[PDB]
C-alpha cells in the first residue's frame, strides 16, 4: 500500500503548492502554473523525482476540490480563487466536476491609492455619480445547486465559469451598425416670433439675390458670430445649438441665414462622461430660415493658457475662475468618423468673406475639391486621345515617370501564372484519432507599375473628356509572379522588382498611391541606404522576359531638416522594444523610464547605456516629484517639469480585465490602477506627444468605459486625441496580435495620423473597426486588405537558424550560415562575424519530448495525427498505449469497429467514471476525453507552418497551452527565445537578461519594434510639419 | 615656399592608343609630365614654357584642361588661350592639384610637310573622340580626335571615320555613344546634326563605331554595348584555402552577375577538382579571415558575397577542398559514439555520416575509422545503452533519423565476441551481469554477458569474470556475489559452488519482465 500512500502525499503536497501559489497572485496564466508546479522542489521524506504536468492532470480533482473548499469557508466580495484564468483553463482541459465534499480541514495587504493629481482626481470623482445606477440561470444539476439554503452556499461554479466566458467573449462583433449618419439631418420646428427687422444697410452687395446684412432683430440684437439655440421636431433629441455664420436677405426666398452647428459632448464618443456645458466644432453647416430661431445663448472659446506646459499639477479650483461652470464653451474640433479631436482649424477668411465665412463650408469645399481626380497639364494632342504631363488625386501629384500602385485586379501577366491528391485512409489501429481531422487567404500585394503616358479620350464633340483619365503602365513582375513562382521569393529582397515590356491600361481612379521605383546601378549610393531611406521605395535591377522566360538587362529607356531628438519618458517599458522602435525612427532619445520588474530593467540598461531606469513603482516617483525632490533614495536625478518631451507607454490591465459594465468594487480597483497614474504623469509633465498602448480588448473594456473615461480626462487636460487599433502583422512581423493605440498631441502641435499598412495580411485578423455605444469607429487607415510588400512568413523568420535540439542552453553559438531571407538580412546587420545569442528553447519533460518527436511534419499536423504506439522514454519509465473502454454516440465506432470513447461521460447525462482515466500515455487522455466540447482542441500540439504565422503573442510557449501552436516546423523542439524575438522583429544585436523563462516573457510582452517604428515615422512627420 | 607651387601633369595623345577600358586611358597606365609651378604664374607664361621646353611653336599646340563631369567621367574641357591666358592656374583649377591637361599638337611627321594646327571656333566647333571596336578581337583601337562643326551631319564624317580606321570606303558602320560606364546608346539616325544626335553635347564625348557585318554575330560580344557591359561587371577575386595558414591564394577574374554554380565550376576548373568537392566561405570583411560558411543552394550573386569590401580593398574568398560531395557534406550529422576495441576498452569517437542514411553506413564509416580484431569476425554492431543498461541492438537497415536524440543515449559499436555466437542451448546460458555498491539500486560499471554452464564449478565462473575484468588480484576478494530478481537479492556462497539454470531463468514462459541477473558488490 506504499504507492497509494505516496500518491496521497503527492496529492496533499500539490494541493498545498497550488493554494499557496494562488494566494501569491490571482492573475497567473496556465503556463505560470505549470512553471510553479515543475520548479517546486519535492520533499525529502517522500520518494519522488519531480512534479510534471501529468502529476497535476492526475491530481486535478483533489487540487480543485481543495481550492474550492478554501474559498467556500470564508466568502467575501473578492473574486473567488478558483476563477483565476489558469485554474479555469485546467478545469477546461480535465473533466473535473465542481462542488463536492469539501470542508475537510477539521477546524483548520491594502487597497492602496494612486497618486492622481487634482484635476484627474476631479474627473474621476465627477463621473463617480453615474456608476451606481443599476438568461444564464443556475444549472440545477450539480450538488451545490441541489443543496438547500442567492445563498452564498448555493453559488453555481458552472454558471460562474460561463459568466466568466461571457465577460471574456466580445459581445458582439457584428459588422454593422452602419456608419453614423449626418447630425441634425431631421427637420426643425418653426418658431412664431413677433417681429424680425434688419438694422442698417446691406453690408455686402454680391449683385445676386443675396444681400448680406449685419444685425437682425427678433426681440433681441443678433449679429454674425452669435450663438443660437434651436428646437427641432421632438424626436427624443435635445435642443440644437449653432452659430449664425452669415445673415443675408434673398430676393427669391424669405429671410435666410447659414448656421454652422456645434456638437454636444454627449453626442460624441464621450457620451455621458462629457461635461454637459462642453461643446465641440464639427463640419456640419446648413442654410435655414431665421424663423426657426429660438433664443440667444453665449459661448466662450476656452483657449489654452500661454503657459500650458507649466499648468500641470495646479489646483483646478484656483484656475476655475471665473463664471464657470455657468455657460457653454468649446475648445476642440471633433470628427466623429475617425473619432478625432483636433485644435480648431486656423483657416483665415478673406477680406471679401469677413461677414459670410463659414469654416464648415470652407472645409467641405476643400475636401470635395481634393477628392476629385483632376488632370493638370496638357502635353500633346491626337485625333482620338489627348495627352497630359501630370495629374493629381487626394492631395497627391503624379507625373509621367512615377511608380504607381494598382489594385491586384488591375491587370494580368502574360505568364500562365498558376498551373493546377488524396491519401488512403490510414490505419485506425496505428492512428486511432485521425478521424477528428475532418469528417479566406491573404491577397496578393499591390501591383506596381511605371507610367508611360497619361491621356484622356476625346468626346463626340471633340472636346477632351475630363470625367475619366486612362493611364498606360509598364508592369513590374515581382519575384513571386515570375515563372519561378513563390519559391523565387524566399530569398529575394522585399523591394525587389523586375522590369518588363508589357503595357496595361487602367482607369485613373484605380490608382491608389505613388511609390518611387528606381534603378539599382544609377543609384548614387548602395541600394541598402535607398531601401531604408524612406517609404514606398522599390528598386529594379534586371528585366524579365516572359515569352522566353529569361532574365535580360533592362532596355536603356527604362533608366532614370533634422529636428532635435525629443527627450522621452517610457512608462512601463519592459525590455524596451518601444524605445528601440523609436530609436529606429530616429525621433526620440529615452532619458528616463519606469519598470518594476528587475530583469526588464537590466535588459533596458544593457540595451540603452545612456538612460536612467528606476526600479520602483511609478506612484512613488510621482509623489516625490510632486513634493519637489530632485534625487531619489538611490540618488538618481528624477526629471522635473519641462524635461520630458514625448511620453509613451502601455500599462497592464489586470485589475479591470473584464468587459461587463462597471461595478463599485471594479471601479474602486480601477481608480488606483496604473492607467490613472499614467494620466497623472501626462497631466503634470505636459509632454509634446503622448502615446498609450494596450491589448485590443482595452477598447471595449467595461463597455468601452475605460476608453471613454481616459478620453474625457485627456480632453479636460486640453490635448488633442485619437484612438484606434492596429494589426502588427501588417508592419513586417510574422504574428497576428491586434493592439489598441491612443495618440495625443499637445496644443499647437499637429495630431499624428495612423501609419498606413505595409504588408498584406489575412483579412480574418484585419478587423480594425471598433464598436462604442452602438457606434462604429474606424481609424484613418485608407488601405484595406492591400499593400506594397508581401507577407512576412515564418520561413522568412527562422529558416537559417542553426539546428538545435530540445534542452539546448548554449547562450553563444555560431550562426553557421549566411542570412537567407530579407527579414533576416535586416535583422542581422551589415557586419558579418557575430556570435548569435540566446538561441535557447525550454527543456521539457521526456514524455512530452517523445510526444512531439512523433508528430508528423506535414503542414498543420497536430495531436490528431499522433500514433498509438508504445514508445520508450528518456527517464526509463513506460508509456502505455491508450485503451478505449467506452463507446460514444456522437462520433460512432471505427471502420474496424473498435471503441472510440474513453470515459463514461460520452453517454449523455453520465458522470465521469473514476479510475477510468489513463496517464503517462503517449497520446493524451484529456484530449480524446473532451475533444467534442472544444472543437476537438484543433491546433493543439501542432507545428507552425512554414508559410503561416505565429498564432498569437508568445510569453511562455507550451504544447497544450492557449497560445496556439508552439512547435518548430521541422526540428523536434518548441520555438526558442531567439526565435520568439525573431517573431516580434527584434534586431539580432538586441540584448536580453535573465534565465530562459524571463527572456521568453520579456520577448513576449514588448511591443514589436517594427510597429513602434511604424508609429515613430508618423509622429516625426508631424514634428517636421510644424517647423 | 613649397606651398605656392602645384604639380601640373601633362598627358600626350600617345597614351590614348591601346587603352581597353572606359574613357580615354587608365589613370594608372599613363606617363605624366609633371611641372612644379608658382600659383601666381599666368597661363600664357605656362603655355610659352611648355612650347619652348618640349620643342614646338606656341601656336602649334592647344591646351585641354582635364575636367570631371557630373556623371563621374573625366573629359577634356575648353580653355581659351587668348581670353583666359592671363589668369593664374590656381584660380582656374578652382582649388585643384595635381592638374592634368591634354596637350594637342600636330603630328611632327605631318607638320614637317607644312601642315599646321587647325583653327577652332569655341562656339561652333567641337572635339570628338573616335574609338574602333573590333568584335573579333574584342578590343578597342584609339582612332584619334577630330575638330568638327556642331551643325555638321554624321554622314559627312562617315567616310573620314572609315578611312581613319582603315576601312574600305562606303562601309556600313554601327555607331554608338559611350555616355558613361554601363550606358552605351546606339545612334539610330545618321542624317541628323551632332547637336541633335547627342544630348548635352560637350567636348571629350566618345563615339564608338564598328563594321556592320554579319560576321560580328559569331563574336561573343558582337557590339561595343555588351563589351562595355561585361567590362563594367568584371572583378578580380583572390581565392584562399583556409587550411593553409596565410595562404596568398590565386586570383580569378569573374563577373558580378554570377550565381554560386558558375563560381564553383570556375574555381573547380582552376583547381583541377570536382565542383562538389569544394566548400566556400564568405569573408569576415572588416578583419581578414574566414566567416560564415556558404550553403550549396545560395541564391545570391557575387556582389552580395563581396558587398562589404571597399572598392579599393582586395576582395578575398576562402575555401577548402572536400573528400565528399558538398550535398552529403552539408547533410552530415555529428554522431558522437563509443568504439569498443579488441581489448574491450572504450574510446570516444565522432563520425559525420549523411543524415539520410542507415546504420550500415555508420558502421562502414566506423570500420574505415578503426582497427578490427587480430583474426576476429571483422563484423561490427551497434548497441544502444541508457543508464549503463543495454536498451537495444540496432539492425543495420535502421534509419539514422529515428535514433534516440536524448543525451542519456549512448551508441556503442562492438565486435561480437567469439564465445557467445554458438553455445549449448540446454546447458549453457548467457546471463546479464552488472556492478553495484552496497544496495542494488546504485548500479555502475560496464555490464556484460557471461556464459554459465550446468552444475558448474563457481570458481571457474569467477576466473572467467577475472579474465574479463583483469585488475590487481586481491581486490577480487571483496566482491560480494548475489543473484538479483525483481529487486530481491540472495547472496551466493562462493566456495559452496551452488549453480544451476533454475536460479537464473524467470517463471515458465516469461520474457516480457526482467530476467534474473548476477550482481557484484564492491567499491569503485
Amino acid at each position: 500500500y506504499a504507492p497509494i500512500f505516496g500518491l496521497m502525499q503527492e496529492k496533499i503536497y500539490i494541493s498545498k503548492i497550488v493554494v499557496e501559489f494562488l494566494q501569491s497572485n490571482s492573475d497567473s496564466t496556465y503556463e505560470d502554473l505549470i512553471n510553479k508546479i515543475e520548479t517546486t522542489v519535492p520533499p525529502s521524506g517522500l520518494n519522488l523525482n519531480r512534479f510534471t504536468e501529468d502529476s497535476l492532470l492526475r491530481h486535478a480533482q483533489f487540487v480543485v476540490e481543495q481550492v474550492e473548499s478554501y474559498d467556500e469557508a470564508g466568502d467575501s466580495d473578492e473574486q473567488p480563487i478558483f476563477l483565476t484564468p489558469c485554474m479555469r483553463d485546467l478545469i477546461k482541459l480535465a473533466g473535473v466536476t465542481l462542488g463536492q465534499r469539501r470542508a475537510q480541514a477539521r477546524r483548520q495587504r491594502g487597497p492602496t491609492k494612486a497618486t492622481t493629481t487634482k484635476l484627474v482626481y476631479q474627473i474621476f470623482d465627477t463621473f463617480f455619480a453615474e456608476q451606481i445606477e443599476k438568461k444564464r440561470r443556475r444549472c440545477g444539476v450539480c450538488e451545490v445547486c441541489q443543496q438547500p439554503e442567492a445563498c452564498q452556499e448555493r453559488r453555481c461554479p458552472n454558471m460562474a465559469m460561463k459568466e466568466a466566458d461571457d465577460d471574456e467573449e466580445v459581445d458582439d462583433n457584428i459588422p454593422e451598425m452602419p456608419s453614423p449618419k449626418k447630425m441634425h439631418q431631421g427637420k426643425k420646428k418653426k418658431q412664431n416670433k413677433n417681429r424680425i427687422s434688419w438694422v442698417g444697410e446691406a453690408v455686402k452687395t454680391d449683385g445676386k439675390k443675396s444681400y448680406y446684412k449685419k444685425v437682425c432683430i427678433d426681440a433681441e440684437t443678433l449679429e454674425v458670430g452669435d450663438c443660437v439655440s434651436v428646437i427641432p421636431d421632438d424626436s427624443s433629441k435635445p435642443l440644437y445649438l449653432a452659430r449664425v455664420t452669415a445673415l443675408w436677405e434673398d430676393s427669391s426666398n424669405g429671410q435666410m441665414f447659414h448656421a454652422h452647428w456645434f456638437c454636444a459632448g454627449t453626442d460624441t464618443v464621450l457620451g455621458a462622461t462629457s461635461d454637459p456645458l462642453e461643446l465641440f466644432l464639427v463640419d456640419e453647416c446648413e442654410d435655414m430660415q431665421l424663423s426657426y430661431i429660438h433664443s440667444k445663448v453665449k459661448v466662450i472659446y476656452k483657449a489654452p493658457s500661454e503657459n500650458w506646459a507649466m499648468e500641470g499639477g495646479m489646483d483646478p479650483e484656483s484656475l476655475l475662475e471665473g463664471d464657470d461652470g455657468k455657460t457653454y464653451f468649446y475648445q476642440l474640433w471633433y470628427d466623429q468618423d475617425y473619432a478625432r479631436f483636433e485644435s480648431p482649424p486656423k483657416t483665415q477668411p478673406t477680406e471679401d468673406n469677413k461677414f459670410k465665412f463659414c469654416v464648415s463650408c470652407a472645409r467641405l469645399a476643400e475636401m470635395r475639391q481634393k477628392e476629385i481626380p483632376r488632370v493638370l497639364e496638357q502635353l500633346e494632342d491626337l485625333d482620338s486621345r489627348v495627352l497630359y504631363y501630370s495629374a493629381t488625386k487626394n492631395g497627391i501629384l503624379y507625373r509621367v515617370g512615377d511608380g504607381v500602385y494598382l489594385p491586384p485586379e488591375a491587370f494580368t501577366f502574360n505568364i500562365k501564372l498558376s498551373s493546377p491528391p488524396r491519401k488512403e485512409p490510414v490505419d485506425e489501429d496505428l492512428y486511432p484519432e485521425h478521424y477528428r481531422k475532418y469528417s479566406l487567404d491573404a491577397p496578393e500585394p499591390y501591383r506596381i507599375g511605371r507610367i508611360k503616358e497619361i491621356f484622356c479620350p476625346k468626346k463626340s464633340n471633340g472636346r477632351p473628356n475630363e470625367t475619366d483619365i486612362k493611364i498606360r503602365v509598364n508592369k513590374f513582375y515581382r519575384p513571386e509572379n515570375t515563372h519561378k513562382s513563390t519559391p523565387a521569393s524566399y530569398h529575394a529582397d522585399i523591394n525587389l522588382l523586375y522590369w518588363s515590356d508589357e503595357e496595361a491600361v487602367v482607369d485613373f481612379k484605380a490608382v491608389q498611391g505613388r511609390c518611387t521605383v528606381e534603378y539599382g546601378e544609377d543609384l548614387p549610393e548602395c541600394v541598402q541606404v535607398y531601401s531604408m531611406g524612406g517609404p514606398n521605395r522599390f528598386y529594379f535591377l534586371e528585366a524579365y522576359n516572359a515569352k522566353s522566360k529569361s532574365f535580360e538587362d533592362p532596355p536603356n529607356h527604362a533608366r532614370s531638416i533634422k529636428l532635435p531628438k525629443l527627450r522621452t519618458l517610457d512608462v512601463f517599458s519592459g525590455c524596451g522594444g518601444l524605445s528601440e522602435g523609436f530609436h529606429q525612427a530616429g525621433i526620440s532619445d529615452t532619458l528616463w523610464a519606469i519598470e518594476m520588474w528587475d530583469p526588464a530593467a537590466q535588459a533596458f540598461r544593457l540595451n540603452n547605456p545612456g538612460s536612467t531606469v528606476f526600479t520602483e513603482d511609478c506612484n512613488i516617483l510621482l509623489k516625490l516629484v510632486m513634493a519637489g525632490e530632485t534625487t531619489n533614495s538611490r540618488g538618481q536625478r528624477l526629471p522635473q517639469k519641462g524635461d520630458v518631451e514625448m511620453l509613451c507607454g502601455g500599462p497592464p490591465c489586470q485589475g479591470f480585465s473584464g468587459m461587463n459594465r462597471f461595478n463599485s468594487r471594479t471601479y474602486s480597483k480601477f481608480k488606483n490602477s496604473l492607467v490613472v497614474s499614467f494620466l497623472s504623469y501626462c497631466d503634470y509633465y505636459r509632454p509634446r506627444f503622448f502615446l498609450l498602448e494596450n491589448v485590443r480588448n482595452f477598447v471595449s473594456f467595461k463597455r468601452s468605459m475605460v476608453l471613454k473615461l481616459t478620453l474625457r480626462c485627456l480632453v479636460r487636460m486640453g490635448y488633442q486625441c485619437t484612438f484606434g487599433v492596429l494589426q502588427a502583422g501588417q508592419y513586417g512581423v510574422a504574428q497576428t496580435r491586434r493592439r489598441a493605440i491612443i495618440l495625443a498631441a499637445a496644443p499647437g502641435e499637429k495630431l499624428p495620423l495612423f501609419p498606413e499598412p505595409l504588408h498584406v495580411f489575412a483579412p480574418r485578423a484585419c478587423q480594425l473597426s471598433v464598436v462604442v455605444d452602438d457606434k462604429k469607429f474606424v481609424s484613418n487607415i485608407t488601405r484595406l486588405s492591400s499593400g506594397p510588400f508581401r507577407t512576412i512568413t515564418v520561413r522568412d523568420t527562422m529558416s537559417d537558424l542553426p539546428e538545435v535540439r530540445n534542452g539546448a542552453s548554449a547562450l553563444e553559438i555560431s550562426y553557421n550560415g549566411e542570412p537567407q531571407s530579407w527579414f533576416q538580412r535586416q535583422l542581422r546587420g551589415a557586419q558579418y562575424q557575430p556570435i548569435l545569442r540566446d538561441h535557447i528553447c525550454k527543456d521539457m519533460s521526456a514524455l512530452v519530448a517523445a510526444r512531439m518527436r512523433h508528430i508528423p511534419l506535414a503542414p498543420g499536423s497536430d495531436w490528431r495525427d499522433l500514433p498509438n504506439i508504445e514508445v520508450r522514454l528518456s527517464d526509463g519509465t513506460m508509456a502505455r498505449k491508450l485503451r478505449y473502454t467506452h463507446h460514444d454516440r456522437k462520433n460512432g465506432r471505427s471502420s474496424s469497429g473498435a471503441l472510440r470513447g474513453v470515459c463514461s461521460c460520452v453517454e449523455a447525462g453520465k458522470a465521469c467514471d473514476p479510475a477510468a482515466r489513463q496517464f503517462n500515455t503517449l497520446i493524451p487522455w484529456c484530449l480524446p476525453h473532451t475533444g467534442n466540447r472544444h472543437n476537438h482542441w484543433a491546433g493543439l500540439y501542432g507545428r507552425l507552418e512554414w508559410d503561416g504565422f505565429f498564432s498569437t503573442t508568445v510569453t511562455n510557449p507550451e504544447p497544450m497551452g492557449k497560445q496556439g501552436r508552439v512547435l518548430h516546423p521541422e526540428q523536434h523542439r518548441v520555438v526558442s527565445v531567439r526565435e520568439c524575438a525573431r517573431s516580434q522583429g527584434f534586431p539580432d544585436t538586441y540584448r536580453l537578461f535573465g534565465n530562459i523563462l524571463d527572456k521568453h516573457r520579456q520577448v513576449g510582452n514588448a511591443v514589436p519594434p517594427p510597429l513602434a517604428k511604424a508609429i515613430g515615422l508618423e509622429i516625426k512627420l508631424c514634428m517636421l510639419a510644424k517647423a | 615656399e613649397a606651398h605656392l607651387y602645384m604639380q601640373v601633369q601633362i598627358v600626350a595623345e600617345d597614351q590614348f592608343c591601346g587603352h581597353q577600358g572606359n574613357d580615354m586611358y587608365d589613370e594608372e597606365k599613363v606617363k605624366y609630365t609633371v611641372f612644379k609651378v608658382l600659383k601666381n604664374s599666368s597661363l600664357a607664361e605656362f603655355v610659352q614654357s611648355l612650347s619652348q621646353t618640349m620643342g614646338f611653336p606656341q601656336d602649334q599646340i592647344r591646351l585641354w584642361p582635364m575636367q570631371a563631369r557630373s556623371n563621374g567621367t573625366k573629359r577634356p574641357a575648353m580653355l581659351d588661350n587668348e581670353a583666359d591666358g592671363n589668369k593664374t592656374m590656381i584660380e582656374l583649377s578652382d582649388n585643384e592639384n595635381p592638374w592634368t591637361i591634354f596637350l594637342e599638337t600636330v603630328d611632327p611627321e605631318l607638320a614637317a610637310s607644312g601642315a599646321t594646327l587647325p583653327k577652332f571656333d569655341k562656339d561652333h566647333d567641337v572635339m570628338l573622340f573616335l574609338k574602333m571596336y573590333d568584335p573579333k578581337t574584342r578590343s578597342l583601337n584609339y582612332c584619334g580626335h577630330i575638330y568638327t562643326p556642331i551643325s555638321c551631319k554624321i554622314r559627312d564624317l562617315l567616310p573620314v571615320m572609315c578611312d581613319r580606321a582603315g576601312f574600305i570606303q562606303d562601309t556600313s558602320l554601327i555607331l554608338y555613344e559611350e555616355v558613361k560606364p554601363n550606358l552605351t546608346e546606339r545612334i539610330q539616325d545618321y542624317d541628323v546634326s551632332l547637336d541633335k544626335a547627342l544630348d548635352e553635347l560637350m567636348d571629350g564625348d566618345i563615339i564608338v563605331f564598328q563594321k556592320d557585318d554579319p560576321e560580328n554575330d559569331n563574336s561573343e560580344l558582337p557590339t561595343a554595348k555588351e563589351y562595355f557591359r561585361d567590362l563594367y561587371h568584371r572583378v578580380d577575386v583572390i581565392f584562399c584555402d583556409k587550411t593553409i595558414p596565410n595562404d596568398p591564394g590565386f586570383v580569378v577574374t569573374l563577373s558580378n552577375r554570377m550565381n554560386y554554380f558558375q563560381v564553383a565550376k570556375t574555381v573547380a576548373q582552376r583547381l583541377n577538382t570536382d565542383p562538389m568537392l569544394l566548400q566556400f566561405f564568405k569573408s569576415q570583411g572588416y578583419r581578414d579571415g574566414p566567416g560564415n560558411p556558404l550553403r550549396h543552394n545560395y541564391e545570391g550573386t557575387l556582389r552580395d558575397l563581396l558587398q562589404f569590401f571597399k572598392p579599393r580593398q582586395p576582395k578575398k574568398l576562402y575555401y577548402q577542398q572536400l573528400k565528399m560531395k558538398i550535398t552529403d557534406f552539408e547533410n552530415r550529422r555529428s554522431f558522437k559514439c563509443i568504439w569498443l576495441n579488441s581489448q574491450f576498452r572504450e574510446e570516444e569517437i565522432t563520425l559525420y555520416p549523411d543524415k539520410h542514411g542507415c546504420v550500415r553506413d555508420l558502421l562502414e564509416e566506423c570500420k574505415k575509422a578503426v582497427e578490427l580484431g587480430e583474426k576476429a569476425s571483422g563484423k561490427l554492431r551497434l548497441l544502444e545503452i541508457v543508464s549503463y543498461k543495454i536498451i537495444g541492438v540496432h539492425q543495420e537497415d535502421e534509419l539514422l533519423e529515428c535514433l534516440s536524440p536524448a543525451t542519456s543515449r549512448t551508441f556503442r559499436i562492438e565486435e561480437i565476441p567469439l564465445d557467445q555466437v554458438d553455445i549449448d542451448k540446454e546447458n549453457e546460458m548467457l546471463v546479464t551481469v552488472a556492478h553495484f555498491h552496497k544496495e542494488v539500486f546504485g548500479t555502475f560499471g560496464i555490464p556484460f554477458l557471461l556464459r554459465i554452464h550446468q552444475g558448474e564449478h563457481f570458481r571457474e565462473v569467477m576466473k572467467r569474470i577475472q579474465s574479463l575484468l583483469d585488475i590487481q588480484e586481491k581486490e577480487f576478494e571483496k566482491f560480494k556475489f548475489a543473484i538479483v530478481m525483481m529487486g530481491r537479492h540472495q547472496y551466493i556462497n562462493e566456495d559452496e559452488y551452488e549453480v544451476n539454470l533454475k536460479d537464473f531463468e524467470p517463471q515458465p514462459g516469461n520474457m516480457s519482465h526482467p530476467r534474473p541477473w548476477l550482481g557484484l558488490d564492491h567499491f569503485n
